[PDB]
């Protein structure tokens, strides 16, 4: 019944964003609420932040 | 009753690493001035980025060249971290030819006047074959912040070449800072502190020229603020 098909493949670069899942080897898991600017972030004392 | 901060001796120990220092800082306003600075710096330095780039013969982010090894994106993602100085213009087009077997980096685009390219040594790709041969068009803006490809097509403007390939634009220079207060002893004063700003780019704003403009852009705010029009 089919006279000719066409497959077309989409390549989808998909970000991390909230809402995703994250997890740790050892079962601890969650779901990322915000994205802050990386001022905001605690820093350590020589400056590099988390 | 107040001092005020004078610019003195600005270090510069590395070509990236620089320590500037602010001696007259009355009690209490050196950690004010660190953070302020430390935010301002950090979100708002005017910079220079890879916005997109044409190579000839690839159609997609995911094609390949004949004769090289590191695929189109990942030469995309090597090019979003080429650091780059335009002094007059916003936006220039520079051009990259280069054939042979090598590794082809980011020196061997072709020198324009007003363009510096800060870090010649910085890799681009690796051709293997002799007749191997790569050109392309890298188109460089003037941007302040973070600018992902996706929002960029909002300015679409008729995008329909598809040879372009997008890249995200990371505007902006300063890697790093962080600051030291520390009591200045002057030999005739009670309680003054000094102001060390530790501060780590790309290579591109200097120092002086960093601290001057977020003093502006705070001074700017705060005149806004200061008046009150009910």
């Amino acid at each position: 019944g089919v006279l000719k098909i066409v497959k077309v493949y989409l390549a989808v670069k998909r970000r991390i964003q909230p809402g995703d899942k994250m997890a740790g080897r050892h079962g601890n898991k969650g779901v990322i609420s915000k994205i802050n600017p990386i001022e905001d972030m605690p820093y350590d004392e020589n400056g590099t932040p988390v | 009753e107040f001092l005020k901060p004078r610019l003195v001796d600005i270090e510069q120990v590395s070509s990236t690493h620089a320590k500037v220092t602010l001696e007259p800082l009355e009690r209490g306003f050196g950690h004010t001035l660190g953070n302020a600075l430390r935010r301002i710096l950090l979100s708002s330095m005017p910079g220079c980025a890879v916005t997109e780039v044409e190579i000839d013969g690839v159609l997609h982010e995911y094609s390949t060249k004949e004769g090289v090894q590191e695929d189109i994106l990942e030469i995309l993602l090597n090019l979003k971290g080429l650091a780059v100085r335009v002094q007059g213009k916003d936006e220039v087009i520079l051009t990259l030819n280069k054939s042979g077997i090598g590794p082809v980096t980011a020196a061997d685009i072709t020198h324009d006047g007003d363009v510096e390219i800060v870090k010649p040594q910085h890799v681009i790709c690796h051709l293997t074959d002799e007749n191997a041969s790569i050109s392309m068009r890298i188109k460089v803006q003037r941007g302040r912040g973070y600018v992902p490809a996706s929002t960029r097509i909002h300015s679409e403007e008729d995008e329909r070449p598809i040879g372009r390939l997008l890249v995200d634009a990371c505007y902006s220079p300063v890697e790093r800072i962080a600051y030291n207060v520390e009591a200045a002893r002057v030999e005739q004063r009670t309680d003054l502190d000094k102001l060390v700003i530790e501060m780590e780019t790309n290579g591109t704003i200097d120092p002086e020229e960093a601290i001057r403009r977020a003093a502006t852009i705070l001074a700017e705010q705060l005149e806004a603020f200061v008046d009150l029009r009910d």
